RNA sequence: GCUUUACUGCAGGCUGUCGCUGAGGACUCUCACUCCGGGAGGAGGACACCGAUAGCCGGGCA
RNA sequence: ACUCGUACGGUCACUGAAUCCUGCCCAGUGCAGGUAUCUGAACACCUCGUACAAGAGGACGAAGGACCUGUCAACGGCGGG
RNA sequence: GCACGGAGGCGAAGAACCAUGGAUUUCCGAAUGAGAAUCUCUAACAAUUGCUUCGCGCAAUGAGGAACCCCGAGAACUGAAACAUCUCAGUAUCGGGAGGAACAGAAAACGCAAUGUGAUGUCGUUAGUAACCGCGAGUGAACGCGAUACAGCCCAAACC
């Protein structure tokens, strides 16, 4: 039959009805008087937690992270620019705040490497993600064959070079049809035109 | 708190872990929320235990209405560890669930019916 | 066109910005637990750079020594109360709704707490008067009918140094040194006077402003000069 | 002006660099300080 | 470089609407959220703030 | 920032000591106030349409404007016959 | 040592020279006990983390590197014979970061439509083709084929 995960993944899937809106309606309140990358105990959602690689082991670390919400908080060009460039209520960064929130977590706990991140409600003025980390110098890691290969030097500084979950699903790179031209292998490798 | 809908005594509650250590001796208990959880599916259980200190609460928010609509009787306990090492464990446990007790299935069947009546 | 003079102040550089550490103390009420037992001593009178107007120098019984506005006719040696069953003396702090109707009151609270915000300046008060359970209207300096919580505060009398206004400055020096004394930037060269760049009143072959001096409140900052939302202008009529 | 223990120092190296190329050296090269440093003419660093 | 009832824009102000956001064309209330308070509590209250959109103005700026 | 500030204030402008005075014009322009009716966007609401959608139409209508008032120590004006 | 003087010394106890491994290796410097224009003042992983015998006990990060690489921020002169979309151009410049290479990658793919192909780069071609554009100037792929190199895997959950 179906697991106990399954009900909390079900629950999450309208968090504006039932139990799960009268609990974000409390948390919520004691959220916003937390800082910005806090470091909490257990993952509220469990179920997706372990769907993206959450284990309940040493060296394991999960946290939420809180977001202003919004549009480029970009300055108005001082120069001479034309018509088109002259942007800032408007324009939206091309790096989605889920993104953000990783990076702020990654740097928060240097040492520390980033498995994933998931939403976990938002109200008119923030948004909040909470992270898996992984700590890559832990024999317990190092031995795990399911998180092993996050310890690999070529994974040090991943958030940052989007080789996120979160990152590739960014960068336009789901589909391995089309669309996906300009994309892969790299933005950089196609000019950046996506 | 929120799946909480009642308050359950501090006596009637020793009551219940104490037969939860003899059911764990003679009978059959299940440790965890999953296996707790399933067997209020399966229909193998006859009385669930649930934390009131989880945290998060969607670990257990839906014991309350997935085992009222099997029959299933159920009960709130404060504290987890107390729950977890009453099931004869050395951690803790959000949930465990009496499947066939043991030496206690008249104290049970009381048990469950004394929260019946406390609503 | 380069920022008007008004924006610079804005950024709040030295040049605006008002002589703090040679000032020498908020003036606010006495925040008491309760009871109305707390009283003082008037040790000495002295000069607020600040405000231009005196201040008096208090020592409380529990050893607290603050220095406080200062109302008119208060003196070295005298005795002021602050709390709900206060005396209605003059300089005596006490909410709106222990003091009678028709009594000149000064330093009033706008919200119980803050420790006063109306009636502070040179020789002004404010007026009570009406009470009730829930309001307690109040005639500010400027005339207006304050509406206020008969919780707030206020000292009873009017605010010392009166008649300071009355006599004219006389010489450019003496003004100098008033505006030393404060975050204001001293002399003002008039907008019609400066560069087309300069201020929107700028250049012409000779001063006057090209556009009516009148101007809309929804005007962005850099424009907003002259007559503000003027209701009107002149006298005549 | 006043000087640091370590000013004194590097005003000092300043001045050792500031001597000729022994006579001598002139003889195993078989044959020019390139960095003389004059005082009024020249600035030193600092 | 400067100007304006030159062309096109942009901040910005005003305004409707969407979400934050809850209880019983006008109204009550408190729980979110706001502010004051050292606190107890006080004041405001689904408004304000903030994110989006829409119309008006818009040489302050390009 | 102003502000350790509170209308006998601080902001924004014009005129530029004292003395004698400072006329008439609100039409236009500007600012401010009101406005039966008229104009006035988008969402939601209606009909139409599409098995959905595009799209046609209806109703309601904010600020703004029309319209009226105020105002020149507000821009400015103070003639011809 | 360059560097060919003078004095002197070293080498058959096999010096010089070369290769490899080792020793020493002042102060500033990410610079880390704290302060400072390379020095000073009275025990130090400063700061942020992780594990934690919860004791800095065990560990991690920091900064450099010719260019390459990855994720972000993102011009204008100029072309359009002016100029606003467009172009220059996702170029220059800026922020953050990895390795010896990066990135991508084992189909919710292709759609020569098929009884067909079978991870991803890259090279050649398709092709200046399709597509976009005050339809102006100009911008401009993919499937496929031919090659290079090939390689395939693991959780989550059900059930224990
Ligand atoms: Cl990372
Ligand atoms: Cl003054
Ligand atoms: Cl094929
Ligand atoms: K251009
Ligand atoms: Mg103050
Ligand atoms: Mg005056
Ligand atoms: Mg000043
Ligand atoms: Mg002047
Ligand atoms: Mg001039
Ligand atoms: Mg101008
Ligand atoms: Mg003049
Ligand atoms: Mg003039
Ligand atoms: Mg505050
Ligand atoms: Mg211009
Ligand atoms: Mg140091
Ligand atoms: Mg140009
Ligand atoms: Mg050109
Ligand atoms: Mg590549
Ligand atoms: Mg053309
Ligand atoms: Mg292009
Ligand atoms: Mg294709
Ligand atoms: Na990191
Ligand atoms: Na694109
Ligand atoms: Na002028
Ligand atoms: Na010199
Ligand atoms: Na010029
Ligand atoms: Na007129
Ligand atoms: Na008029
Ligand atoms: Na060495
Ligand atoms: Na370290
Ligand atoms: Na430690
Ligand atoms: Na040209
Ligand atoms: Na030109
Ligand atoms: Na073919
Ligand atoms: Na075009």
């Amino acid at each position: 039959a179906r697991s106990a995960y399954s009900y909390i993944r079900d629950a999450w899937e309208n968090p504006g009805d039932g139990q799960l809106a009268e609990l974000q309606w409390q948390r919520q309140q004691e959220w916003r008087n937390e800082g910005a990358v806090e470091r909490i105990e257990r993952p509220t959602r469990l179920d997706k937690a372990r769907s993206q690689g959450y284990k309940a082991k040493q060296g394991v670390i999960v946290a939420r992270v809180s977001v202003r919400k919004g549009s480029a908080r970009k300055r108005r060009h001082k120069a001479g620019r034309r018509s088109k460039r002259q942007g800032v209520t408007r324009i939206t960064r091309r790096k989605d705040i889920q993104r953000v929130a990783e990076e702020r977590a990654s740097r928060t706990f240097p040492n520390l490497r980033v498995l994933n991140s998931y939403s976990v409600g938002q109200d008119g003025r923030q948004k909040w993600h909470e992270v898996i980390l992984i700590d890559p110098n832990h024999p317990a890691i190092q031995n795990d064959d399911d998180l092993s290969w996050i310890c690999a030097d070529d994974q040090a500084d991943r958030v940052f070079r989007g080789l996120t979950g979160a990152g590739r699903r960014n960068r336009g790179l789901s589909g391995k049809g089309k669309g996906s031209e300009k994309t892969r292998p790299s933005l950089r490798s196609n000019g950046g035109k996506a | 708190p929120v799946y909480v809908d009642f308050d359950v005594p501090a006596d009637l509650e020793d009551d219940a872990l104490e037969a939860l250590e003899v059911a764990r001796d003679t009978g059959a208990v299940k440790k965890g929320t999953n296996e707790t959880t399933k067997s209020i599916e399966r229909g193998s259980a006859e009385l669930v235990f649930v934390a009131e200190d989880v945290q998060p609460e969607e670990i257990v928010m839906h014991i309350p209405e997935l085992a009222d609509e099997k029959g299933v009787p159920f009960i709130f306990v404060e504290q987890q560890d107390d729950l977890g090492h009453a099931a004869g464990l050395e951690v803790g446990s959000a949930a465990a669930a009496v499947t066939d007790a043991g030496e206690a299935d008249a104290d049970v069947e009381d048990i469950a019916d004394k929260v019946e009546e406390l609503r | 066109g380069r920022r008007i003079q008004g924006q610079r102040r804005g950024r709040g550089t030295s040049t605006f910005r008002a002589p703090s550490h040679r000032y020498k103390a908020d003036l606010e009420h006495r925040k008491v637990e309760d009871g109305d037992v707390i009283a003082g001593t008037v040790v000495d009178i002295e000069h607020d750079p600040a405000r231009s107007a005196p201040v008096a120098a208090v020592e409380f019984e529990d050893g607290d020594r603050r220095l406080i506005l200062a109302p008119e006719g208060v003196g070295v040696g005298d005795e002021l109360q602050v709390g709900v069953s206060a005396e209605i003396a003059p300089g005596n702090t006490l909410p709106l709704a222990e003091i009678p109707e028709g009594v000149p009151v000064c330093n009033v609270e706008s919200s119980p707490g803050d420790g006063g915000k109306f009636a502070r300046a040179s020789g002004v008060n404010a007026q009570l008067l009406t009470h009730d359970r829930n309001v307690a209207v109040v005639k500010l300096p400027s005339g207006e009918m304050k509406r206020l919580d008969p919780q707030c505060r206020a000292t009873i009398g009017v605010v010392a140094g009166g008649g300071r206004t009355d006599k004219p400055f006389v010489k450019a020096g003496n003004k100098h040194h008033k505006m030393k004394a404060r975050g204001t930037k001293w002399p003002n060269v008039r907008g019609v006077a400066m560069n087309a760049v300069d201020h929107p009143f700028g250049g012409g072959g000779r001063q006057h402003p090209g556009k009516p001096k009148s101007i809309s409140r929804n005007a962005p900052p850099g424009r907003k000069v002259g007559d503000i939302a003027s209701k009107r202008t002149g006298r005549g009529g | 002006g006043k000087k640091s223990k370590a000013t004194k120092k590097r005003l000092a190296k300043l001045d050792n660099q500031n001597s000729r190329v022994p006579a001598w050296v002139m003889l195993k090269t078989d044959r020019r300080n390139h960095k003389r440093r004059h005082w009024r003419r020249n600035d030193t660093d600092e």
